[PDB]
């Protein structure tokens, strides 16, 4: 089958291409109660080598868990909001702290080494190899196809983490940087800790290398490596070798690379079909600009009393297929980069900005309606600014001409946010004019807010950066225009005289 | 059996064989006349000179080759040229300079319509390969006749290309014209898929002992095994990264690794015929024949390991008892029995490597099949429908508004306009799903070389590109990420535009006009004029062409024209085009 093919045949590969051996030289170089660590800069690579004393037996079983939010764990980076905890190994990560004051001068050499493009190797022995992998994962906090990253290579070393620290690294570009090298006859209990990374099994007839975590459990659950390491050389000149591995491991093996592979070409499939769910929202909004609504406050309306059924399709089929689709592709897509010269290679990152300068000012009209506040610090949900963002690393690299006699009809708002803003000075503004016995001081602080608003506005319309659609009688723009000129007293303004000299239904043109 | 595979008989081979031998003493080819062929063998130069050039500062010795004089030999989409040996290359143009009188050997030959047959000894035989690409680049791509037709037949000769070669080749339909011979332990074949650095200590004693000519250099013993044995570490990694790159299956931890690592570009290019004591055996995959160079040298047993290095060298020159001893060989065409189990054993192939090469066999029938259902998609009912929907009901309709379909998809005031915008983005869909496959490769070589997926792809590009550049400049996408041009224009129709071009060949595209126009309005004409000039050049080409229609594009409500409109007067009345 296909699966022990693609294993065998990497296995020869990675003995023959010759990594292990030098590896396992420095380690015996090092060989012959603390952390010892050296360096070795060559012409081809640079490498790393860690040693820690032997095993204590019953002391490696305890964890220590970690937070997000805590400041005593030195990786904050790959922890994220499924997985904002994950347990390590206590001894691994003890010695890998003691041990950090010189190594951090050491991440920054290794960083710049990688950043002039040239490989670099970070080896284990029984017990240093797990804090071989810790370090490397310390230095990928930063993780691009385009750059160069580190490899980890480890010999005999127990397990360091948890169902949850393998469920963050299970399909990441840094499961990509560890192989480990166990003997078939090593055999770990791993009823709570929980292997990762590309692994090496070494037979006498040969080795496998294996990736898929399940298949580690089955084959190593519950020695000199020079001599398997010669077993190795000797079964390279051996003529027969056989079915090393049981075939059902074999079978699971395929059966979840098969998954892997049909769950990650159904998003390419699946985008096409989001467009024309977009192409339906586009109908929507020209509908609702109609009837001189506008389709955030129609959208509001209608979500606050559902009475026509297009609309509750609207809402209820495109806008929730929209969301569920790009937040599994911006969850899938920072884990596993695309096309390498960018995420989103290119029609991905545009629909999305797309996307979310069309859908945000909905999911905005929810948040508020809910009863909710200031959005654009508290609301907005990641795979929104992960567009954002995306986008506007690489708007700068690209040339482009705005130009100024054009109709805008039609211009979706850069500021997706623009609506939060409105809703939360339409909301001082009730305050302002409702609440009573109010202090002075923080009347003069939400006149600060109500005048940093109007030059937010008036900064994006002399811009020509807004859609006209928000100068709709019904919209919910002229109605905060209405309310902050009652209120403003004979305050005058370019923006407040832009709204008295009727210029702006001349806007746009 | 033979002949009908390969296409050639044994009267052929063997006159190659004599007119090879016969090229050892002379300069750079002899020229041998039968009847009505005309066989131009080359002299293999075994000096070290003549497989690594010293001027060439690679690892292999490789060099891209011309896109002018080979244009036909690169990726069509993609545009990558392909990579030729240049020690070789070298060779053939110096052979090729007019002083050399080969080509008015050859050019005579054509007239007198002779079967042309290029061939040669060890690297005699990279030589004919290249000189049979330039023949079939200068001669045959002109007035394709079956009177022209070339042969090359090679005898242990080394690899000459790279995958984007073969690729080039196996999609000009123009691999069944090779044949290569290669005895079961030929080291000639398997050294340059070597480093040159892995190599470069040992290889001129071994190719000293390799010369026919001069068997004064007497055997070393050490260099010869040394020699053979990296050559095959070098041949098993390249094969077992071949293995792992199959499926594209643990390509991640292969990266990590090819960051690691520097293996061979060279590929087989054509059919090898591999020859051993009792069997002939063809094969014409090329990832097979790959496999098939490393497992089939491999040792009996480990007593044998002594043996096997020398006789390498010693079946470098069985060449002779090969051809001899044909016909009394039995013969099967690997890639066309279903059962090769007793074959590979037979050949010399263990367990593991005839998995290896069933794996490659069996993705090559995998690549055919997914033609297959792709052939199958694009022909129903509903896709050709869709294609028709947009001419018969859009573009009439849209004519009779006096506007056109590009305005009035731009516009976009109708059902219509909805309509043709979900038609487009499911035509898009099921194009870029294609796309993606032979950017994969997952397809055969001739994919792109079929003239129905060129037909198909550019009528989809005539129509339905406008409509693009219509969703383009409507959502007013170009003031937020440039030009049409430059970075919106899908890649599906830059395919399809290269592969039209390339097919009928052997502001610059055809559809693209509408992209041009929209940068053209707007602006004083004293920096648009030489834009609108050469526009207006190439308008009567398109329209000659078919791409764009006077019909649609001459409307009073259509774009372009209320744009001429307002051109300077001396302009509009010394335009080319102002009868319109």
């Amino acid at each position: 089958s296909s699966s022990s093919l693609k294993g065998s045949a990497l296995g020869k590969l990675v003995v023959t291409s010759g990594l292990l051996h030098s590896s396992w030289s420095k380690i015996l170089e090092i060989h012959n109660s603390g952390l010892e660590f050296q360096i070795h800069r060559e012409e081809k690579f640079t490498l790393v080598v860690f040693s820690a004393p032997p095993i204590c037996r019953s002391s490696s079983s305890d964890s220590t868990l970690l937070h997000v939010k805590d400041k005593e764990n030195p990786f904050p980076f790959l922890c994220s909001e499924n997985n904002p905890s994950f347990s390590l190994h206590t001894p691994a990560f003890n010695l890998f702290t003691s041990a950090s004051t010189s190594l951090t001068y050491l991440k920054s050499e290794l960083l710049q080494t990688l950043k002039s493009e040239k490989p670099v190797i970070i080896t284990g022995a029984a017990l240093g190899g797990s804090v071989a992998s810790l370090y490397t994962l310390w230095l990928l906090e930063t993780i691009e196809p385009t750059l160069k990253r580190p490899l980890c290579i480890t010999f005999g070393s127990p397990l360091i983490g948890d169902a949850s620290l393998q469920q963050i690294l299970e399909n990441s570009v840094r499961n990509s940087c560890f192989l480990h090298v166990v003997s078939a006859q090593t055999r770990i209990k791993m009823d709570f800790f929980k292997p990762f990374g590309t692994f090496l099994i070494c037979f006498d007839s040969g080795c496998v290398c294996i990736e898929d975590h399940v298949a580690v459990t089955e084959l190593l659950n519950g020695v000199d490596y020079s001599q398997v390491l010669n077993r190795l050389d000797q079964s390279m000149l051996s003529l027969a070798d056989s079915r090393l591995i049981p075939e059902d491991v074999i079978k699971g093996i395929e059966k979840r690379a098969e998954m892997k592979n049909l769950r990650f070409d159904m998003m390419f499939k699946k985008l096409n079909d989001m467009k024309i769910s977009m192409a339906y929202i586009e109908w929507y909004k020209k509908k609702c600009k109609e009837v001189k609504i506008g389709y955030y406050d129609r959208f509001k309306t209608q979500l606050a009393f559902p009475s026509k059924e297009f609309d509750i399709n609207i809402k209820n089929h495109h806008k929730s297929e929209l969301n569920r689709f790009w937040k599994s592709v911006v969850e899938e897509v920072e884990r596993r980069p695309q096309s390498d010269a960018s995420i989103l290679k290119r029609r991905f990152l545009f629909s999305g900005n797309n996307y979310r300068r069309m859908i945000e000012p909905l999911d905005i009209a929810e948040y508020y309606l809910e009863g909710r506040k200031e959005y654009r610090t508290t609301g907005r949900s990641h795979h929104y600014v992960m567009l954002e963002k995306w986008f506007g690393m690489e708007s700068i690299l690209i040339e482009k001409e705005r130009c100024k006699k054009r109709d805008l009809s039609d211009l979706l708002t850069f500021d997706s946010c623009f609506w939060a803003e409105v809703e939360d000075s339409l909301i001082v503004i009730n305050q302002l004019n409702t609440t009573v016995g109010m202090r002075d001081d923080v009347r003069e602080v939400l006149t600060r807010k109500l005048v940093e608003f109007e030059g937010y506005v008036w900064e994006i319309i002399t811009k020509r950066e807004v859609s006209p659609e928000i100068f709709l009688e019904e919209s919910s723009f002229m109605k905060w225009w209405k309310e902050y000129k009652k209120i403003k007293g004979f305050n005058s303004s370019y923006l407040t005289e832009f709204m008295n000299t009727r210029k702006y239904e001349s806007y746009g043109k | 059996a033979f002949e009908a595979l390969t296409g050639i008989n044994g009267d052929l081979i063997t006159r190659s064989w004599s007119a090879s031998k016969q090229a050892y003493l002379t300069e750079r080819y002899h020229k041998e006349e039968a009847g009505a062929v005309v066989i131009f063998a080359f002299q293999p130069s075994f000096s070290e000179k003549d497989f690594f050039d010293p001027d060439n500062k690679s690892s292999f010795g490789e060099i891209k080759l011309n896109r002018v004089q080979f244009p036909c030999m690169r990726k069509i989409g993609k545009g990558d040229v392909a990579t030729v040996n240049e020690a070789f290359l070298k060779n053939l143009e110096a052979i090729i300079d007019p002083r050399t009188s080969f080509q008015a050997s050859v050019e005579m030959a054509v007239r007198s319509r002779k079967q042309i047959v290029f061939t040669g000894h060890s690297s005699g035989g990279a030589t004919a390969i290249l000189a049979t690409v330039w023949y079939l680049e200068k001669y045959f791509i002109r007035n394709p006749n079956v009177y022209l037709e070339p042969r090359c037949v090679t005898f242990g000769a080394p690899l000459v290309g790279d995958s984007i070669f073969s690729h080039a080749l196996g999609r000009e339909k123009w691999s069944r014209f090779f044949v290569n011979f290669v005895s079961r332990f030929d080291i000639v074949p398997r050294i340059m898929l070597a480093r040159k650095a892995s190599v470069e200590e040992t290889l001129p004693h071994v190719l000293a002992q390799l010369d026919p000519r001069k068997s004064s250099v007497q055997e070393s013993e050490q260099r010869i095994t040394e020699f053979y044995t990296r050559v095959m570490r070098d041949t098993s990694t390249v094969a077992n990264q071949a293995v792992c790159e199959l499926t594209g299956s643990a390509e991640a931890f292969l990266e990590t690794l090819s960051s690691f690592l520097e293996l061979s570009p060279y590929r087989p290019a054509g059919t090898f015929v591999f020859s051993t004591e009792k069997r002939l055996v063809a094969v014409n995959n090329s990832d097979a024949i790959l496999q098939m160079l490393f497992y089939t040298s491999q040792a009996s047993d480990e007593q044998e390991w002594s043996l096997i290095p020398f006789r390498s060298i010693r079946d470098h020159h069985s060449y002779e008892e090969l051809v001899q001893s044909m016909g009394k060989k039995l013969f099967n065409h690997l890639d066309g029995e279903n059962s090769i189990e007793s074959t590979l054993n037979d050949l010399g192939v263990s367990t593991r490597g005839r998995q290896y090469v069933q794996a490659a066999l069996e993705e090559e029938k995998k690549r055919v099949e997914n033609q297959k259902k792709i052939i199958q998609v694009i022909e129903q009912e509903r896709f050709l429908k869709k294609l028709a929907w947009i001419e018969d009901e859009y573009k009439p309709k849209c004519q009779a508004h006096k506007n056109g379909y590009y305005d009035s998809f731009k516009v976009s005031n109708e059902e219509n306009d909805f309509k043709a915008n979900v038609k487009r983005a499911e035509l898009a869909g099921v194009f870029d799903e294609v796309l993606g496959l032979m950017k994969k490769c997952q397809l055969p070589d001739e994919f792109e070389g079929d003239i129905d997926w060129i037909k198909l792809a550019t009528r989809y590009r005539r129509l339905v590109e406008p409509l693009d550049i219509a969703n383009y400049h409507r959502h007013l996408k170009n003031e937020d990420t440039g030009p049409y041009m430059k970075r919106g224009r899908p890649t599906r129709y830059i395919y399809a535009q290269r592969g039209y071009e390339h097919y009928i060949l052997k502001s610059e595209c055809g559809s693209c006009f509408w992209a041009e126009v929209e940068e053209l309005k707007g602006k004083p004409y004293e920096e648009v004029e030489v834009r609108v000039k050469t526009l207006e050049g190439m308008l009567g080409e398109w329209i000659t062409d078919g791409e764009v229609d006077d019909k649609e594009i001459f409307l009073e409500g259509s774009t372009f024209r209320k744009w001429w409109i307002t051109l300077p007067k001396n302009h509009k009345s010394h335009s080319p085009l102002r009868d319109y």
